[PDB]
């Protein structure tokens, strides 16, 4: 570097280039896979991360720890950024994206050492994307009978799969069936916010439930409210968006009297006002009422008098829910409440659930929704249940759009690498060696589930190897019992597109990371 | 090791007198420290435009008075700053200059300082040495001009590093409209004096 | 005896951090030497074989691509000349579109070849004027190396074909797929009108799927959620607002004054009352969507839910322009219900959800409309945007193609036919600017040695071939990329062409720049200061 | 920190072992650029202004500042090779630190480290078996052929490669020249006796291979004459000078008229001794020690040159060369003080040549034995400093082929052969070990990767060829002359290396093979470390 | 294991923890020193005591009731 009296780039300016940069870039995804390593399969566990502020996370899931990493290597947040993608799109294999693109950088990297064109590995990796997620597709299996049980078991199945990593695989059942009966609830649209998750401090797994219905906590009760009775056995539900209170007519609204009689008028006129809007709410025939904006105290004895509840302040996403519940809309104003703009429920009932007062609408016919309570002993520990709970209900949702499925446990990629090695063996070369690195990477799932659950991983893989060139495409690790078996047989089930997704979104970031032979990094403003 | 509830009783009331007078240089230190950290870290440690009305002001400015140009008073001290500071009629806005002499731009905003006392006999200008002050070495390294404001004991201006938004060869025009932007400057010549008991006069009586 | 004043004169005048660099080799060399540093950095990223480069600018925000213009933005320049040249590849972008990384090397190459020129013996004057002699030169060659024309804009495949070489460079692995993409995208604008406005052209970035699931919309796509409890209509009648859908209010100052009970008791009825009866006339025209540029009010959300009309709240006044356009509505100031003209017809408008993104899609079944929107799927950020940098290019490619029809061979043959004519010339006319003629032909060699040395191969020898071949008398040959020899083929048969206007464009603005960093011959700078922005 | 309560670091796991793999991949790294014909010298400053340019691993590695243990470890690695052979140190270190990173890789694999290191050792003793058993040339059916392209290889990648027509030559004349029988009737070849002189100037060309030895002395007065026809050379181990008594012994003078007689005995000693030296005929006179200005005087009238402050290897080549005796005194076994002829040396001629404005001794055609010295001629210090590196080596070369009789080909056919045998062969050989034997096979492999990574050439396909003609040579029975295949790296194409003249002592090969397995296994036994703060 | 006498430590700066027989003597030394500094205003015969506030005002304050001894003082 001979130097110029006046620079090109501002100083500071760092540029690394060249085949040392890249190795350094697959160097750092390998980095950033190992903090992501031992969270796959049944036997995976758990990370803790502590922020700046104090606050700490308990996670297993991949995209939860990766986004928790303040990760500034440019070729780094490539793995976060799939990662995000998988959370995104699939919702289940955070983990998996990682390693699989962090296992092809590795099993490239000595190709890349030696001076190889990284657009022939490029090219490579696409053409072998593209047959793994051929065969993914026709291998799948599919049933085509559109029989009700049989979907339930297939849920069921998928859910179980997706659970069986957490904190609460222990009662992987129980949940699975939950979070299958919640997902049905939902119409057409499936949308995220119709399932409601609540969580409450005390209590054991088992005591979570899931009510078919509506559930929030107590808002903030009035003078009075104690007055109110807390059950009722056929409620009227007013689904309001009003201010039930003594208050101003209008921000920008003056007041011009001259006489005591007219301060008198106005005075009762205000008092009139707020009595006419809570009679039309009472002659409405609605028992509960709940709204979005407060509710006063004088409007909360009134509804006392009258042996009515009155809840203020409601969320707009409860208030949502209760009227898919129930079936009513929320109202902005009362002059207009006839019958069908009222939501109907069983039972509604005010019940203590650890050390907090919840609201339960329970008993609705026709939900369309529902809401999880979730107990634990820990807000993290609550936090990775609903995270473990999010999980299943995106692998739910993906099985009702397609019911096709793929057994775990490593079996597929074991597949798949056996069908890339056999198609790479019928190549030029230049190829067959890249795609054989392919299909060896492939095989980083199943290896790293025997590490984690402490197996042999050599014994096993050459067990599942010769168990696959012989015949059998749904033969897996069985983590229980030390050794392989049929994953397909053994309900360990997977929506295709989990894989699928994950190939893609793996090949895509490996080859974007061997693409770039220049990183510049301008001085921090 | 015993006796934690210590009681020292007797002994304050025979030492206080050395007690008060350490307090007193402490209170005195302490009064600076207070007042020299109302500008740091904060903000420290981080064709009707031609104006052609300007120009004539510059020109008007160039006449402005006869007798003197007089210069900006300089602080020798801390505490003489601060009893400046603290005297005066808090009805009047006094503003501080700090600088150190090398750096480019301080004789031009120097002149301009010259120039609106000149022309604003109500305002009291004065400038500052950095040194004096004993300010942090990243004040006297990266934030040369500094224009603090006292209006009645307190900042409703507090200008570091005027030179971007000034440039550095600005005049006094640029200055005193760049100060009327926020509104910080508040809106005939005898022959030399008339000031001269309160008997005035009587007749007869 | 030990220290060297400074000489009288300028020297003791020059302020404190002023610099000043004079003469030939103090000045003129240093810029050609920076606008050199300048070509080899961008240099690495030409052709189908070009790397992407990973740049951070000053804010963190990671920029990895291989489009020349993004890397020069992206990287902050402090040497004038650079500038200077970076403001040449900026206006070839904004003029054209695609051909900045030809200027760069064009004028790096030139000014290499002045520098050597200025120290074999000749002088800048005499440079300068051989530079423009060749530049005209080539001017006038080069429609004669025009082989082909679009002749046909509206056939999918035809157009397909064409783009296929502008977004071939940028993504080689997947070419085709993005061809077709941009291909259909551009097809349904540019109607029977000769006009093509590349802002029609709508890009949307939704994460997720991989750029294979990547399809063209012909409508518009906006990422919010409907305020309302209607998500889905199927035979929209979307009537837009300029204005918040809530009750119009005065300018100046609006005091409610209340005087007696009655008018206190029935002013808020009566506000209600207004405001459901405009609700309702607004409803009365048939219409059920209803998208507003303001916000809106709980009373106006309530009325609607109650007629069942869908509400779509647009930020942004683009958005609202550009909707008015694809539907043909009309942006009514007034909350006054629209007339049968000023309606908006959609023939599908509904809520849906792309990944975990909810979007509003307002979808036409027929292949026209006047906006029509690509729909980027990808894994990751950076890769989507690479994905539509690339769209632009062949967007741009298209609006070249639709100002002029020509095309000349790529893959260095147009350049490598220029070189040869130019030195042909150059051998005819005597005098010192034949030297100047000859070096301005030989800069044209850089393009073809770039393409062959990104691809892996020994640039002299692809160099001997194009000559011995355009010798021969092929003029439509260049180097071929997927080949582990060095190797030359037929460009107009495999289709790798690039347009007319784009290369003479990029020939006239580096010759333009080129010779005005040659001008300079002194160079005063201020002391650096401040200024961030 | 914790409960061990330790006063310093300690990282434990696959946290040190891919600690101590980065670090020797670093070591590799800063070498791997060196290698080869292709292969391109250094630069290194000394922080304070000195400039060393050289293409030697071991100097590289030597100069440099290591601070990781694991470095440090490669680094002796490469001084040992150096030591014990003189080439192969870049091929050496960049061998293990291969072996190094492959092992590890198997071992993050679940797989033990003792396994890998028997594999590893049963590798080790099977390559060297089968390069002994197959692939050794016999050097007697090449002559001086054998040795001309044995220095010539030894030439390429240094700054003389390009000269190594004439800097073999020079090479081989030299090594010949200093040959010596001794007991068992094993002829050794003692290199480090050919005195190597640097002085910039002329071309490399210009370099001169003295018949008989270069000293870089000049005489001691400029009365003396500077040259010698007939050289009758005495060499002396103590300095000629006014005789001072010892410690032990004082003067004390009670009578005055004895003091001048002391004075005057004081100098007449040396006198004395001079002129017995002098009167057995010697012309020249060699001496460790000073000579004073009287002796210089004496030397000066008997015409005969004086030379002082001799170095006292130079001074024993010199008397082994010429059949001198060297005399730490003067002192027969009869108790007196004689100095006899018949311990003088004879050399045709005593030159005081002048080379660049500097002066040295020449001491030409010495009887007895015959000595050879070369003078080293470039553009400055730095050419000349490598060009001194560079011939040692390939005298280090030569030595090591004529002492042992065996020679392999070069350009990376051993290897490639290597890796076909041991993975053919690893099937054979345990359960784990199989993967230990195989890595190392691979391993072998990085030499040709290197060489034609160096060159900006295709490895990949280079090496695939290579593989495919050394596995057609060990399967089909009359293709056994495929084992010389190797690399050309002047047109990247497999080339017959046994015809083209590319040649290595078998020692190097073994050598190294040994010493990197050696170096891996001692590293890779390693799985924790614990990093004591410094007592400040 | 005590949490102070543990190898991981379990506290933030500044907290610290006394167990049976430290917290037994804080305890105590801090009862004892209370009852004696009280003690001697007892009875007829006992004496007053002085208050001398250390604060800007420094009230002056001769008392012999125990609970206003004990209020005004600084009690740790
Ligand atoms: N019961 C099981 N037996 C064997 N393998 C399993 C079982 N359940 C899940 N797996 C495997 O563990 C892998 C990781 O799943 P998991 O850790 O739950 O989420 P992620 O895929 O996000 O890491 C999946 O690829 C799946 O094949
Ligand atoms: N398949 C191909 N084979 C050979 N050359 C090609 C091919 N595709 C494009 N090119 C050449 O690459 C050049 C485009 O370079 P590019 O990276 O697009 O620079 P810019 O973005 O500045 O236009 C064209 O001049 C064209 O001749
Ligand atoms: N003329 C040649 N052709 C091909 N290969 C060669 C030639 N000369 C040397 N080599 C090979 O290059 C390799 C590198 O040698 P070099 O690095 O110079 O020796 P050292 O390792 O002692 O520094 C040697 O292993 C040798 O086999
Ligand atoms: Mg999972
Ligand atoms: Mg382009
Ligand atoms: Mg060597």
């Amino acid at each position: 570097m001979m130097p110029t009296p006046v620079i090109l780039l501002k100083e500071g300016t760092d540029s690394s280039q060249g085949i040392p940069q890249l190795v350094s870039n697959i160097s750092a995804c390998q980095v950033i896979a190992e903090a992501v390593r031992t969270t796959l399969g049944p036997r995976g566990m758990d990370k803790l991360i502590v922020d700046g502020r104090g606050k700490a996370t308990i996670s297993n899931d991949g995209a939860t720890i990766l986004k928790l990493l303040d990760v500034v290597h440019p070729a780094a947040k490539t793995l976060v950024d799939i990662a995000k993608s998988q959370d995104a799109e699939v919702g289940d294999g955070t983990t998996s994206v990682t390693l699989l693109a962090a296992e092809f950088l590795k099993q490239v990297k000595p190709y890349v050492e030696e001076g190889l064109h990284p657009q022939i590995i490029i090219r490579a990796f696409r053409t072998a994307t593209q047959l793994a997620v051929n065969k993914i597709k026709e291998i799948a299996v599919t049933v085509k009978k559109a029989d009700k049980v049989e979907q339930r078991k297939l849920l069921e199945k998928c859910a179980m799969t997706a659970l069986s990593s957490k904190l609460i695989s222990q009662q992987k059942a129980f949940f699975a069936k939950m979070v299958v009966d919640a997902v049905m609830m939902l119409d057409d649209l499936l949308q995220l916010k119709m399932i409601g998750i609540k969580k409450v401090q005390g209590g054991a797994l088992e005591d979570s439930q899931l009510v078919a219905g509506v559930a929030f906590k107590k808002t903030f009760s009035y003078a009075g409210f104690e007055m109110q009775p807390k059950k009722y056995h056929n409620p009227k539900i007013a689904l309001l968006n009003v201010e039930l209170e003594l208050k101003a007519e209008k921000d920008n609204a003056e007041i011009r009297v001259h006489t005591v009689e007219d301060y008198q008028a106005i005075v009762d006129a205000e008092w009139n006002i707020l009595y006419d809007k809570l009679e039309k709410i009472h002659h409405s025939g609605a028992k509960v009422v709940l709204s979005k904006l407060p509710i006063g105290d004088v409007a909360t004895q009134y509804f006392a008098d009258r042996d009515m509840f009155c809840a203020g302040r409601v969320p707009e996403e409860d208030l949502k829910r209760t009227m898919m519940a129930c079936g009513g809309s929320i109202q902005t104003s009362v002059n207009a409440l006839s019958a069908d703009v009222l939501g109907r429920c069983q039972v509604f009932e005010e019940t203590q659930i650890g050390g907090e007062r919840y609201n339960f609408f329970t008993g609705c016919p026709k939900a369309k929704t529902c809401t999880f309570i979730l107990r634990g002993g820990a807000e993290q520990f609550m936090e990775e249940t609903e995270r473990s709970l999010h999980d299943a209900i995106m692998i739910v949702r993906r099985a009702i759009k397609n019911d096709s499925v793929v057994a775990g446990g490593g079996a597929i990629e074991m597949e798949l690498s056996k069908y890339l090695r056999d198609y790479s063996r019928t190549i030029p070369g230049k190829q067959q060696l890249l795609i054989g690195a392919y299909a060896k990477a492939l095989e980083i799932i199943p290896r790293q589930l025997c590490d984690n659950a402490g197996f042999d991983a050599t014994n096993i893989l050459n067990k599942l190897r010769a168990r696959h060139a012989q015949g059998g495409t749904w033969y897996g690790v069985d983590i229980n019992n030390e050794d392989i078996a049929d994953n397909f047989e053994a309900f360990v089930w997977e929506p295709a597109m989990v894989r699928i997704n994950a190939l893609t979104a793996a090949s895509e970031a490996a080859c974007l990371i061997v693409s770039v032979d220049e990183t510049i990094k301008n001085p921090r403003s | 090791l015993a006796g934690e509830g210590i009681s020292v009783n007797t002994g304050p009331k025979g030492v206080i007198n050395d007690w008060r007078r350490f307090k007193q240089l402490e209170t005195e230190q302490r009064e600076e420290q207070c007042r020299e950290m109302e500008r740091l870290i904060k903000k420290l440690s981080m064709f009707l435009q031609q104006y052609r009305k300007q120009r004539m002001e510059e020109m008007r400015q160039q006449l402005h008075k006869g007798p003197q140009f007089k210069q900006v008073f300089e602080i020798s001290s801390g505490e003489g700053f601060l009893d400046m500071i603290d005297k005066e009629q808090k009805s009047i806005v006094i503003m501080v200059h700090i600088y150190e002499d090398g750096i480019p731009g301080t004789e031009a905003m120097n002149g301009c300082m010259i120039c609106l006392a000149a022309e604003y006999p109500a305002v009291k200008f004065c400038k500052v040495k950095s040194s004096v002050i004993g300010a942090s070495s990243q004040f006297t390294r990266n934030a040369l001009p500094a224009l603090l404001i006292y209006k009645g004991g307190e900042l409703i201006g507090n200008f570091v590093r005027v030179t971007d938004q000034l440039g550095d060869d600005f005049f006094a025009v640029d200055l005193e409209a760049f100060l009327q932007e926020f509104g910080l400057l508040p809106e005939v010549l005898t022959s030399v004096r008339n000031s001269a008991s309160e008997d005035s006069d009587l007749e007869i009586d | 005896a030990l220290h060297v004043p400074k000489a009288p004169g300028f020297a003791q005048m020059l302020k404190e951090g002023a610099k000043h660099f004079s003469g030939l080799e103090e000045a003129v060399y240093r810029n050609i030497q920076a606008c050199k540093e300048l070509a080899q950095t961008t240099r690495t990223a030409y052709g189908p074989n070009g790397m992407n480069k990973m740049v951070i600018n000053h804010l963190e925000k990671l920029f990895v691509t291989n489009d020349a213009a993004t890397i020069l933005r992206e990287l902050e320049v402090q040497h004038p000349a650079a500038k200077m040249i970076v403001m040449a590849s900026h206006m070839q972008e904004q003029e054209v579109g695609d051909g900045t990384n030809f200027v760069l090397v064009f004028a790096g190459a030139l000014l290499e070849l002045a520098e050597e020129l200025l120290r074999i013996g000749l002088s800048v004057s005499e440079v300068i004027e051989g530079y423009e002699i060749a530049c005209r030169k080539a001017h006038e060659i080069l429609p004669n190396l025009v082989c082909c024309s679009a002749k046909n804009l509206r056939d999918i495949d035809e157009v397909s074909s064409l783009l296929r070489t502008s977004i071939m460079s940028k993504q080689y692995g997947n070419e085709v797929f993005l061809a077709k993409l941009i291909a259909q995208a551009c097809v349904s604008i540019f109607p029977d009108s000769g006009h093509f406005n590349v802002d029609n052209i709508r890009v949307c970035k939704i994460l997720g799927s991989g750029i294979s699931s990547s399809s063209v919309l012909h409508g518009m796509v906006f990422k919010k959620e409907t305020e309302g409890d209607v998500t889905s209509v199927k035979d929209a009648k979307i009537a837009v607002y300029s204005c918040p859908f809530d009750g119009m209010i005065t300018e100046t100052k609006g005091t409610v004054l209340i005087k007696t009970a009655e008018e206190l008791m029935n002013f808020s009825k009566g506000e209600e009352n207004l405001m459901d009866a405009q609700v309702k006339a607004i409803a009365d025209t048939g219409a059920n969507v209803v998208v507003t540029g303001g916000k809106v009010a709980d009373m106006a959300l309530h009325y609607a839910n109650k007629y069942n009309i869908m509400l779509v709240r647009l930020n942004s006044k683009w958005d609202l322009r550009r909707l008015c356009k694809t539907v043909g509505a009309t942006a009514l100031p007034r909350l006054t219900p629209p007339v049968l003209e000023e309606m908006g017809h959609c023939d599908s408008v509904y809520l849906s959800e792309v990944g975990d993104t909810q979007v509003v899609v307002f979808k036409h079944e027929k292949e026209d409309g006047a906006i029509s929107t690509i729909v980027l799927r990808g894994s990751t950020d950076n890769l989507m945007d690479d994905i539509e940098r690339a769209v632009d290019d062949g967007v741009n490619t298209f609006k070249v193609l639709t100002r002029d029809k020509r095309l000349v061979p790529g893959g260095g043959a147009t350049e490598i036919e220029l070189a040869k004519q130019i030195t042909s010339y150059g051998e005819t006319c005597p005098g010192l600017e034949q030297y100047a003629i000859k070096k301005f032909a030989e800069a044209f060699e850089a393009i073809p040695r770039a393409l062959a040395e990104n691809s892996g191969v020994k640039a002299n020898e692809v160099i001997s071939k194009l000559y011995a071949v355009h010798q021969e008398g092929n003029k439509n040959v260049g180097l071929d990329i997927e080949a582990e020899v060095p190797a030359v083929k037929d460009m107009l048969e495999a289709g790798i062409l690039d347009t007319y206007l784009g290369k003479y464009w990029a020939i006239k603005l580096a010759t333009n720049a080129a010779v005005t960093v040659l001008r300079v011959d002194q160079i005063i700078m201020a002391k650096p200061a401040g200024g961030p922005k | 920190e914790g409960p061990l309560s330790v006063f310093g670091d300690r990282s434990t796991g696959e946290t040190i072992r891919s600690q101590n793999v980065m670090a020797a991949a670093s070591i590799a790294n800063i070498v791997k650029s060196s290698l080869g014909p292709v292969g391109l010298d250094k630069m290194l400053v000394d922080d304070i202004g000195d400039v060393t340019i050289t293409n030697d691993g071991a100097t590289i590695l030597k100069l440099l500042e290591v601070e990781h243990p694991a470095a440090k470890v490669l680094c002796e690695l490469a001084d040992l090779q150096d030591k014990e052979v003189g080439d192969g140190t870049t091929s050496v270190v960049i061998i293990a630190a291969e072996l190094l990173k492959n092992a590890d890789e198997l071992v993050k694999q679940k797989i033990h480290p003792t396994s890998v290191i028997s594999g590893y050792r049963l590798a080790c003793k099977e390559a060297v078996r089968y390069i002994n058993e197959n692939l050794i040339v016999n050097t007697d059916e090449l002559g001086r052929d054998c040795l001309i392209n044995a220095a010539k290889t030894s030439m390429s990648s240094k700054i003389i490669g390009i000269n190594g027509d004439f800097f073999a030559n020079m090479v081989v004349d030299a090594v010949l020249a200093i040959k010596y029988t001794d007991i068992r009737g094993q002829p050794r070849y003692p290199v480090n006796s050919v005195n190597i002189l640097k002085a910039h100037g002329r071309s490399q060309m210009e370099s001169m291979l003295i018949s008989g030895y270069a000293l870089n002395c000049v005489v001691g007065s400029q009365g003396m004459p500077k040259r010698i026809v007939n050289a009758k050379i005495a060499c002396l181990d103590f300095s000629l000078q006014k005789t001072k008594m010892k410690l032990g012994v004082q003067v004390v003078i009670t009578d005055p008229e004895k003091l001048d007689q002391i004075r005057q005995r004081e100098s007449d000693i040396t006198k004395e001794r001079i002129q017995k030296i002098l009167a057995t005929g010697a012309n020249v006179i060699l001496t460790t020690g000073g000579i004073d200005d009287m002796c210089l005087k004496y030397f000066v009238e008997a015409g005969a040159m004086a030379v002082r402050r001799v170095l006292k290897r130079d001074l024993k080549r010199i008397a082994k060369a010429s059949g001198a005796t060297i005399l730490s005194t003067l002192a027969n076994l009869e108790g007196e003080e004689t100095f006899e002829a018949a311990m003088l040396g004879q050399a045709e001629e005593v030159v005081q040549e002048r080379i660049c404005d500097d002066e040295l001794i020449l001491i030409k055609n010495t009887k007895a034995r015959t000595s050879a010295s070369i003078i080293l001629r470039g553009a400055n210090d730095f050419m000349c400093d490598e060009m001194e590196r560079s011939l040692h080596d390939a005298l280090c070369v030569v030595k090591r082929v004529l002492e042992s009789k065996s020679v392999v080909p070069g350009g990376g056919a051993v290897e490639a052969a290597l890796s076909i045998y041991l993975e053919n062969y690893a099937t054979s050989m345990g359960s784990r070990e199989q993967l230990a034997i195989a890595e190392f096979a691979r391993s072998l492999l990085v030499i040709p990767n290197t060489l034609a990574v160096n060159a900006a050439q295709d490895s990949t396909d280079l090496v695939a060829k290579l593989r495919a003609f050394h596995n057609e040579a060990q399967v089909n029975p009359e293709r056994k002359n495929l084992k010389w295949i190797g690399l050309d790296l002047s047109n990247g194409k497999p080339r017959d290396n046994k015809q083209a003249g590319v040649f290595e002592p078998t020692i190097v090969k073994v050598k190294s093979l040994k010493f990197a397995t050696e170096a891996a296994i001692t590293i890779l036994r390693i799985d924790d470390l614990i990093k004591l703060h410094p007592e400040s | 294991a005590s949490l102070s006498l543990a190898p991981v430590n379990i506290f933030k700066a500044g907290a610290d923890e006394e167990r049976a027989e430290t917290a037994r003597l804080t305890s105590f030394i801090g009862a004892i020193a209370i009852g004696d500094l009280v003690k001697s205003t007892l009875g007829p015969k006992g004496m007053d005591k002085i208050l001398l506030s250390s604060g800007r005002d420094a009230s002056l304050m001769v008392t012999n009731d125990g609970a206003t001894i004990l209020k005004n003082i600084g009690v740790d």
